[PDB]
DNA sequence: TTGTGGGAGCTGTCACGGATGCA
DNA sequence: TGCATCCGTGAGTCGAGGGTG
RNA sequence: UCACCCUCGA
């Protein structure tokens, strides 16, 4: 692991970046915490501020337009 | 104290003690990046 | 002149005057003749009954003798082996090396067993291991490779006397060293007072007649030997005590510490330490020594080898009488020994342990401790049930085997560049290792030549670093006496006459005899025409004396001289230095894709190749069935067949290329000993390492300066010094913490283009071409999913990944690595193959580059003329001769004077000579320059063949003849004149040179060292995980040492930015190297450095020392040297979108 | 937790200043 | 308690390849 | 990659 890699590693995808602005942010924000960050669904609730059925509509929503939005699947 | 093959173990001195140890070895000169080597030919072409 | 012992061999002409009255012997019988003796093949014990050596016994054989019987404490029950058997070969020599296995044969012994109480005797036959086998070629397969068992330089067993001046005082004190085959050493020396002691095992000097009264002896008795002796009886007016229990008592706590002292143990131990035979080993060789150099029993008493109380007061008078040094002293037995001091290089006091020494001394350690097992068995088993198969357990014995073959120094990676290099590694003498001297013993006058060294060990080959004088080839006529020593044949003189007597001679018989020189006027019938001849003196010493006590003479010149460096033309023209590195070049040659014997050699070639092993030789008469390039099958005369397969293309250990192409055609007839087909570097049959190069000496615009060389571009154009070199790539899949590996072309994001190579199996094709960076093999690794990344981490979650969490551990080629894919070998678990533990698949492809000539790739001559190729020229601007032939390499004229290697100039003429052909007139001729040698070296077709024996090639007279009738070329012209110079014009301007060139043929050799293995460039790469730094080596992708002169240099230039750049944010700045490689991708300046890890390493090492270290600020207290891990998250959640 | 049983290698290095330790 | 003797330290730089523990 | 050892190169 050189210091190109650990230089490269740093800069973000810029396609998994791309397809996530286009998430509305409402949704996006919950994606993010519940599977990136993997926080469990009352916590996110908690986070938000919003109730459990707003975060798990916006979770599941935000996990189909993103599904939508890409293809690449590492080619 | 000899390992199998009755090797003197390196103590924790030993990584101190002589050219290898880290002042000399570690500390004093290390190798670096961004550099390369290759053989040597003369070309009388070439200005100083 | 012909050479006609080897049948076929080509024709070569020689110069030679002198007749060789013996031929060169095998080669390789140094390690044959010890490996069977080792075994006792009946090539063997034929060999012994015409040795005379009647009593034959193996060394399996010996080491059973000394180890039978094995008896228990109580006498009632004794094991005896008797009998050692070999079964057939598990494998053959090719199989082995393919499935990295070790070529053994099962080896079985007869183990009797006698139960005296019950007077019941059980014979067996017990399996001891897989013993290791010495191939033909002399060496061994080890774990899949080929190796090596170098004899060792070790100081034979006995009494050895020296003179220590420089004490405090300059007075002469003088010291002795008992030195045993194995035991305990014994000592004698004296102090700067004058007394006398014993130091046994390291141990305080105690005074000798506590010994002396310890053996028995009585001070009335003692006191008359060494009456003669004041300082004997100085000591004993010194001594402490006087009597015989009481010295037994104290020899014994000065040998035990910590233990009460008793007298029965004292005599037990002492009796027990040097006169038993068990735990003291005077070897054969140790006996015989002492008994010449003590004479104390002289009447063929070898009935028993251990020390005498005899030669214990024979070495302690030996040793008092060599103050006062009278010539003869006479033991009370003894005969009229001289009394000298020793001379530790001398070869008649350092012997040499070949291959079968040394495996018997590893086998003799693991059967000693096996002999503990069994009496560790004989106790605890039932009586009744044990067998000879239940108390032998062979599991120390095939233990030290393998540690011996694996981990031994004198076990080395054979060095296979061309025939040479192994041929000569197999004969090299190493005075290192265990049993004989370390490193850090090796002195000045350990490496110098010594005057014994004479037709035994080469002079002039040797290592030119730090293992000079350390490694040594044997020379060409010597071989090794059944003691250990070193012979040279000589011929015997009688009456001033030289017969055919040959007799072989060790260091210490030679010493006693004058000898002649190999050089030497002799009349028709044999004598000495000249009135004193040049001798070499038992002391070594050059001298003068006439005909009549010339005791022996030389077999022959060369005699002094190895393989390698015999194949020197002109040695005697070179100095040492320049002869040494030719020699020592030679067998750094790489091998051409045809190989061409050169034109100007020695009588070494053809004998050398046949004997180095890689040539194809026919084992019995007969001629040719079949001829194809995968093998060659002959019909005997017998009518049996016999079949040869070649070695077509296999990688040796350096990469070399060891093809072997038939030289015979279908129904040839063939004699015994003919070679059907040429190894990688012979020619039909003889050694040719490079190629015969027009060359012509002159400075050439600079290009040439200072040792480098300029080349003919059409060294490439027709592959003249093109090589082929292989490469090995091995790669295993196997299983990890998180399942197990797979080799699969299923390799995550990767285009289908860059696997286009690749079959279904996800390893390349053979045939397809490869670049650096290619996918030799695919293979994945299960991810543990910690390291996983976050914008992936959202991909498993959102889209459910489950089956498949892997990443590319794929095997790729190495920077700067190209070449066709020959073949790919390949080992499962799935199938039956032997692989370690853990290890699913194992894949090896290799691939194989034609490398041409090229700027930079190292070329040199035999007479140590080395250098790298500065400029490859087109044929046009080559300076080309009169006829339009350009020259093909421009040697610069500086380098010839100076450095005293004018071999190469007579060489470059003979060459010319030999090239264009030569016809001397004969109408009255037998002009009296070509008297003397040329017997049919008259005339001469062009291109031909000639030798130059080393000592007795062509004189300075008969080159400056042969330079007049050179023939002219097809056109009538003489093209190089009787100066051997010639007209050269310039091919860029046209002008002709103003002064005659010499021009001529010479023998080139490309020499493993090229550019395309040695360019290296690292930018960023892989650091050692401790000390944070780049790592080392091509191989690793390291980086440069920047050492410690470097930085002394860069602070006297006052650089202070660039020595800190090299030294923080280069190598050891982990936060620094990542952001310096961001700023110059994006653009920016390049930040200040900041701390190097391995300072911080230091500082953990100190307090792993107790020492309490603490950074201090400018007027604050000790400073935080870590960081917090929160710097990292901003940049990553703001790539994220937050 | 029985009755039996004393290691492997080395050293073929040299020069110098100082604390150790012997007598 | 004055002095020999034994102990500890030091002994060029930078490269390449192989094996085994 | 860590440590040895070996044989080499200037």
């Amino acid at each position: 692991r050189s210091a190109e890699v650990e230089a490269l590693e740093a800069l973000p995808d810029t396609e998994i970046k791309e397809a996530l602005q286009a998430l509305p942010e409402e949704f996006r924000m919950a994606v993010y915490y519940a599977d990136v960050e993997g926080f469990p669904y009352k916590e996110i609730a908690e986070i938000m501020d919003t109730p459990i059925g707003t975060v798990m509509s916006r979770l599941h929503r935000g996990r189909r337009q993103l599904r939508g939005l890409l293809a690449d699947v590492a080619r | 104290v000899t390992g199998p093959g009755n090797r003197p173990l390196k103590s924790l001195s030993d990584l101190l003690k002589g050219k290898q140890g880290r002042f000399r070895q570690n500390l004093l000169g290390k190798r670096v990046d961004y550099s390369g080597r290759s053989v040597i030919v003369v070309g009388p072409q070439l200005k100083l | 002149s012909s050479n006609n012992s080897v049948p076929g061999a080509p024709n070569r002409v020689s110069f030679a005057k002198l007749r060789e009255p013996l031929e060169v012997p095998g080669l390789l019988d140094v390690q044959t003749d010890s490996f069977e003796w080792l075994i006792g093949s009946p090539r063997w014990r034929e060999s012994a009954a015409e040795r005379g050596d009647v009593n034959p016994v193996g060394g399996l054989e010996e080491v059973l003798y000394e180890l039978s019987p094995i008896e228990d404490f109580s006498g009632s029950m004794s094991l005896s082996f008797s009998d050692p058997r070999f079964d057939d070969v598990k494998a053959p020599v090719d199989e082995c090396k393919d499935k990295d296995m070790t070529y053994a044969a099962p080896l079985f012994v007869t183990a009797e067993f006698i139960n005296n109480n019950t007077g019941e005797i059980k014979s067996q036959t017990v399996f001891m291991g897989d013993f290791p086998m010495m191939t033909e070629k002399g060496t061994f397969i080890i774990n899949g490779t080929e190796r090596v068992v170098v004899s060792q330089l070790v100081r034979s067993p006995g009494v050895y006397f020296d003179e220590t001046i420089d004490k405090s005082t300059d007075k002469t004190l003088h010291s002795v060293k008992v030195i045993p085959s194995r035991g305990a050493w014994l000592e004698f020396d004296v102090d700067k007072r004058d007394t006398v002691g014993v130091r046994i095992d390291r141990k305080r000097r105690q005074p000798v007649t506590v010994l002396l009264k310890a053996l028995g002896w009585t001070s009335e008795q003692i006191v008359e030997r060494f009456g003669f002796s004041e300082i004997m009886r100085s000591t004993l007016e010194k001594d402490n005590t006087v009597g015989t229990d009481e010295a037994l008592l104290d020899i014994y706590r000065k040998l035990r510490p910590g233990e009460p002292p008793t007298k029965e143990s004292a005599q037990t131990l002492l009796e027990n330490l040097f006169f038993k035979e068990k735990r003291y080993d005077l070897a054969r060789v140790g006996r015989y020594k002492v008994n010449k150099k003590l004479g104390l029993h002289v009447g063929e008493p070898i009935t028993s080898s251990t020390l005498t109380e005899e030669d214990v007061v024979a070495t302690i008078e030996y040793l008092v009488r060599l103050h006062e040094g009278q010539t003869t002293m006479t033991v009370p037995g003894g005969v009229e020994v001289p009394v000298e001091t020793d001379d530790i290089d001398h070869f008649g006091n350092r012997r040499l342990r070949t291959v079968g020494e040394l495996i018997q001394n590893q086998i003799r350690v693991g059967m000693s401790r096996m002999e503990r097992v069994v009496r560790e068995r004989m106790t605890t088993q039932d009586v009744e049930a044990i067998t000879p198969q239940t108390l032998i357990n062979i599991r120390p014995v095939v233990a030290a085997i393998k540690e011996f073959f694996g981990t031994s120094q004198l076990s080395q990676f054979m060095d296979q560049n061309n025939p040479l290099s192994g041929l000569t590694h197999k004969r090299r003498l190493s005075a290192l290792g265990p049993g004989g001297l370390s490193r850090e013993r090796a002195g000045l006058e350990v490496r110098d030549v010594h005057p014994s060294h004479y037709g035994r060990m080469c002079p002039i080959e040797t290592p030119e670093g730090p293992n000079i004088g350390l490694i040594g080839s044997l020379s060409v006529y010597a071989r090794v006496n059944p003691f250990g020593f070193i012979e040279t044949p000589y011929r015997k003189v009688v009456d001033g006459v030289v017969s055919d007597e040959i007799v072989y001679l060790t260091a210490d018989e030679e010493d006693r005899h004058v000898v002649a020189q190999a050089n030497s006027p002799i009349d028709a019938d044999g004598r000495f025409v000249e009135p004193r001849v040049l001798v070499r003196r038992k002391a070594g010493e050059v001298e003068y004396v006439p005909s009549s006590e010339v005791d022996y003479m030389d077999v022959s010149p060369r005699q002094m001289v190895s393989v390698a460096t015999a194949m020197i033309p002109f040695l005697e023209h070179d100095d040492a230095n320049r002869a040494l590195m030719g020699a020592n070049m030679q067998r750094q040659a790489v091998p051409l894709v045809r190989s061409e014997a050169p034109l100007v050699g020695t009588g070494m070639e053809l004998r050398a190749a046949i004997d180095a092993g890689d040539v194809v030789v026919a084992e019995e008469s007969g001629v040719i069935e079949e001829v194809s390039a995968d093998y060659i099958t002959v019909m005997h005369d017998n009518g049996t067949r016999r079949t040869y397969r070649m070695r077509k293309f296999a990688r040796s250990n350096h990469g070399t290329c060891a093809n072997q192409c038939p030289i015979v055609d279908a129904g040839d007839r063939v004699e015994a000993g003919q070679v059907i087909a040429d190894g990688p570097c012979t020619d039909d049959g003889e050694m040719a390492l490079g190629k015969n190069l027009l060359v012509a000496i002159m400075p050439w615009e600079g290009h040439n300066y200072e040792d480098a060389i300029i080349l003919s571009n059409r060294l490439v154009e027709e592959d003249v010094l093109t090589s082929i070199h292989i490469e090995e790539h091995e790669i295993d899949a196997r299983d990890t913490k998180l399942g197990a590996e797979e080799i699969t072309r299923d390799i995550p994001n990767i285009s289908d283009e860059v696997l286009a190579d690749l079959d279904e199996r996800g390893i390349v094709r053979i045939g397809a071409e490869v670049r650096d960076g290619d996918i030799l093999v695919g293979k994945v690794t299960p991810k543990g999913e910690t390291e996983l990344t976050p914008e992936e981490r959202l991909l498993r979650a959102i889209f459910g990944e489950k089956a498949r969490e892997v990443r590319d551990t794929s095997l790729k080629v190495p920077h700067g690595e190209s070449g066709k894919v020959i073949g790919i070998r390949v080992f499962s678990r799935e199938d039956e193959d032997e692989l370690p533990a853990g290890v699913n698949e194992l894949v090896r492809v290799y691939v194989a580059q034609k490398r041409k000539i090229s700027d930079g790739d190292k070329l040199a001559g035999r007479h140590g003329n080395k250098g790298v190729i500065g400029k490859i020229l087109p044929v046009e601007d080559m300076p080309f001769l009169a006829d339009g032939t350009p020259v093909d390499i421009i040697l610069n004229t500086h380098g010839v004077p100076r450095r005293m290697n004018i071999g190469q100039i007579l060489e470059t003429h003979l060459g010319w000579c030999a090239h264009s052909g030569w016809k001397v007139d004969a109408a009255k001729g037998v002009p009296d320059w070509a008297a003397r040698l040329p017997d049919e070296l008259l005339e001469a077709q062009p291109n031909a063949i000639v030798s130059t024996p080393v000592f007795d090639g062509a004189q300075e007279a008969e080159l400056q003849g042969l330079l007049s009738c050179t023939l002219p070329n097809r056109d009538g012209d003489v093209l190089v004149d009787a100066d051997g110079k010639a007209m050269l014009f310039d091919g860029r301007s046209g002008e002709p040179f103003p002064y005659p060139v010499t021009v001529g043929y010479m023998y080139i050799m490309k020499l493993h060292h090229l550019v395309d293995d040695k360019i290296h460039a690292r930018s960023t790469g892989p650091y050692s995980m401790i000390t944070q730094q780049p790592l080392g080596g091509k191989a690793q992708f390291g980086g440069q040492r920047f050492g410690e002169m470097e930085c002394w240099a860069m602070q006297a230039y006052g650089a202070a930015y660039t020595l800190q750049e090299l030294l923080t944010i280069k190598s050891d700045d982990t936060v620094g190297r990542v952001k310096v490689y961001e700023a110059i991708v994006k653009g920016e300046n390049i930040p200040e450095p900041g701390i190097p890890e391995s300072f911080k390493v230091l500082l953990k090492e100190l307090q792993s020392l107790c020492l309490n270290v603490e950074v201090l600020s400018s007027d604050g207290a000790a400073i935080e040297l870590r960081e917090g891990e929160d710097e990292d998250l901003e940049r990553a959640a703001a790539n994220l979108g937050i």
